[PDB]
């Protein structure tokens, strides 16, 4: 049985669905692993390293999928009309696994359904506690929260930590993070490391506890693992005490998300207008609309003295760490169905880890 | 000409106070005693005592030297004060726990007009009831001058390492 | 009397020699403070924010300097030979205070001498305990050490701290800091709080202790214990081969920066690595660095931003305005509002470059 990992061809993507460590494990399971030459250059994972791990190197992407029984990718294949038929490379009848992005990418789903291709959308993984090791949203969110503080510190013209000096005291940056989920918790941690006083808030009440344990203060207000819309009534009661802290904030990171619905606006243009000049806003929900209407995907926007950052595919900004983890999420999702000496795959299906994910098993 | 003193003693002196302010210095850094030191403070302010840190702009070997190490030990910001915002409080303080700090207290900066440390602002540690130091020996610090505060009526010389000399005090503090 | 703060003209200089907190002091000391419009913008110090402190807002640099008795700048004023005569704007016989770069820029000093301007070069402050608050060399370098780490983090494709996740573990980043002065020390502290394994190396023996006082690990050969020891660079290369981010802070006044990481050495580095050369304006500690840009060779990113202190302009400027004020106050007394620099003062004698129509500092052909 063969498995192939191509180089990511989408604009920006520097991640790759593989690492040396993950090839070793794949090999021991009876898989012949072919990786595309130069595929791990953006993640610092060299060709030399993958071979030593037991895999093989393919000259072209086309050669990589040519005889692939299973294909692993980070981002969804570019459909024929997207500028280069990748779905057309993946050998017919094989299995694909990646952040296909089901829901919003209906076409790519049929192009695969026509090539008699079985694809698994890793971003639809159930929120069950035994799947944390295979959840790509989490492994990437986590890094995104780190990179947010980094990107914030970069764009910020002041230093993060307090330092009492012979020339006077440089006060600590004051950070406020809207949305204390995975990305937000890590944003709090990394921020607390550089010495900033951290402020946070979330609708989910089970948060306040976590925030206080990391070292931050909780801005109190007032599903099966997440939340939904709160109503105009709340949003207004929210910007209440938030104000008190938002007009004293230097870095504001927004990570709020709500499935199937537009990202919740938490900082209006009327609020950014009140932030200290030189402040920075890191909008992580930018690709779901954004938590601040001023943010625009892929670029930094300065408006009213505040810098509003909205990079896209932030996880790729942390490629070398993001990739190993991504490759492992896939390994953890596949490994449980490789019947030990037979070299053949069968997706349980009774196991919701295969059902909640399989979009087209044509 | 110099009074001595051990942990047990230092535990006593401080354990019998209502207001205590810590004064960290390079010494506290070389020994990496921030976590020990921060303990001797929360076990101290446990009784109900008030604690404060007197941070002198030029403590350690670089700007914010004391800050980063205190911040790592998790000592609160609103409890750490700069020379100018606390230099007065020493008077109404029984103990002036001087861990690893020396030049930051030497009085030769207001007197002895010819001292390398002359003109430089210092912390009013002496105005504190009892001033407990801490240091491996007698050698001076960066300055290269002796501290007249070392040998005089109200002054302790807990000779040793900052992390250890603090480690024990925390113990004989139970 | 009258003191004015112009906007910095040199390209990329975002700092400004003033602050709201400092104006209140200058007024309280007797001065009438004037500052060019848009002067503190790059430093997030608005005119309104400034006026509110007691400052007036002249509209152009000329109008700001015109009749000022004391002038404050960060970088040295430009001459006619550079395309813009700023020393021409300064009133004759006035007093200038700024980072002159005197010992290395005789032309500006001459320009100032022709207009009988008393100039105090802040960079020449005496290294004495009482002038620590008047030292711009350390307040700026300190922020640069901080920023060197932030830029390195920004350019690195991995996170600094080790993370243990449900999906796996990612090791911390390894930082190696070359040169342990004020800058390098703050870099160690910033890299260590961010969670990286930090190694350092400097020529001055007494360093090892400073480095450990920050959780760093000093690079020392262990052929034994504390004829040609020039093979210590084998221990330095041992680490470099495992380093993710190398930050070099070595510099020497007047002289070119000493090469600390050869091209030969960078080839031995792992792909994805970044070298932050804070010594890039004096030639660099790495010959592959280029003033003002991120070059890339052998898979290694060689970052060489200029004027790093300016990359932390909003905190750097108030610190600088502070140094300036701390230097001046001891000379502004009753005398019905008049400053007089006691020639006895070592702070004045070691910093004064030229006095009313005549070069004064020894090291300057006079
Ligand atoms: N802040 C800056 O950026 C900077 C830069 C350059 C110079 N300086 C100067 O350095 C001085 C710093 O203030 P400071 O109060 O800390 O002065 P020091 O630096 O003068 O004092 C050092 C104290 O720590 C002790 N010490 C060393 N290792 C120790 C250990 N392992 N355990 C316990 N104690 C230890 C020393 O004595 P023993 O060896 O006898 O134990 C000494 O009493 C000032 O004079 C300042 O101007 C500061
Ligand atoms: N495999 C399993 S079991 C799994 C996987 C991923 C996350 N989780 C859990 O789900 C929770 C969060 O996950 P997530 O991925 O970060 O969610 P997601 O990134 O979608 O949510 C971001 C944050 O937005 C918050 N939020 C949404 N709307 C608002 C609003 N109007 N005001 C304030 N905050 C708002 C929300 O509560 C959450 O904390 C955590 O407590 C995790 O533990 C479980």
């Amino acid at each position: 049985m063969k498995i192939a990992i191509p180089k990511e061809r989408r604009p920006g993507e520097d991640r790759v669905a593989i690492s040396p460590e993950v090839v070793k494990k794949l090999v021991g399971l009876g898989f012949e692993v072919i990786v595309e030459q130069g595929a791990g250059v953006g993640a610092s994972i060299t060709d030399d390293a993958l071979t030593a791990a037991g895999a093989t190197i393919a000259s072209t992407a086309a050669q990589a999928l040519s005889q692939a029984d299973v294909v692993w990718k980070v981002q969804r294949p570019m459909t024929a009309e997207e500028g280069t038929d990748e779905v057309a490379l993946i050998k017919e009848g094989a299995v694909l696994m990646c952040h296909l992005g089901a829901l919003t990418n209906r076409p790519v789903v049929e192009a695969l359904t026509k090539r008699k291709i079985t694809a698994y959308a890793m971003e639809l993984m159930p929120r069950i506690s035994r799947a944390q090791s295979m959840d790509i949203l989490s492994s990437q969110s986590n890094l995104a929260g780190y990179r947010a503080v980094i990107d914030g510190a970069y764009e910020f013209a002041r230093a993060f930590p307090m330092m009492m000096t012979a020339a006077g005291t440089v006060p600590p940056a004051r950070v406020l993070v809207f949305g204390v989920g995975v990305a937000g918790l890590q944003a709090i941690a990394t921020a607390k490391r550089l010495g900033a006083v951290v402020m946070a808030t979330d609708v989910r009440a089970a948060t306040k506890e976590q925030v206080e344990s990391l070292g931050g203060k909780f801005i109190t207000v007032d599903a099966g693992g997440y939340a939904k819309e709160m109503g105009e009534e709340f949003r207004k009661k929210q910007a209440e005490a938030v104000l008190k802290e938002l007009v004293k904030t230097d870095i504001a990171i927004t990570t709020a998300l709500i499935p199937g619905k537009p990202a919740p606006v938490l900082i209006t243009e009327e609020m950014v207008t009140k932030m200290k000049p030189g402040s920075v806003i890191i909008d992580l929900a930018v690709e779901a609309g954004g938590n601040c209407p001023l943010s625009e995907p892929g670029k930094i926007v300065v408006k009213h003295g505040v810098k509003i950052v909205g990079h896209t595919n932030v996880p790729s900004r942390v490629a070398a760490d993001a990739s190993p983890l991504f490759a492992k999420n896939l390994l953890n999702f596949l490994t449980p169905h490789v019947d030990k000496d037979t070299k053949t795959l069968v997706m349980k299906l009774e196991d919701e880890t295969v059902s909640g994910t399989c979009v087209t098993r044509d | 000409s110099v009074k001595a003193g051990s942990a047990e003693d230092a535990a006593f002196i401080m354990k019998n106070a209502s207001k205590v302010i810590i004064v960290p210095g390079y010494g506290m850094a070389v020994a990496q005693a921030q976590h020990a030191l921060r303990e001797m403070a929360d076990v101290l302010k446990k009784e109900g005592v008030e604690v404060s840190y007197a941070i002198h702009p030029v403590a350690g070997r670089m700007p914010g030297h004391m800050n980063v190490l205190l911040a790592e030990a998790n000592v609160p910001y609103d409890e750490v004060f700069e020379l100018e915002e606390i230099n007065s409080s020493f008077q109404t303080a029984d103990v002036a726990f001087v861990i690893g700090a020396n030049d930051v207290t030497n009085p030769a900066a207001k007197t002895d007009p010819s001292s390398p440390i002359y003109g430089m602002p210092i912390l009013d540690v002496e105005k504190a009831g009892t001033v407990l130091f801490i240091k491996r020996s007698m050698a001076s610090g960066y300055a290269g001058v002796e501290n007249e505060l070392f040998f005089r009526n109200n002054t302790m010389m807990l000779f040793g390492d900052a992390k250890k000399m603090t480690e024990q005090i925390v113990q004989a503090m139970n």
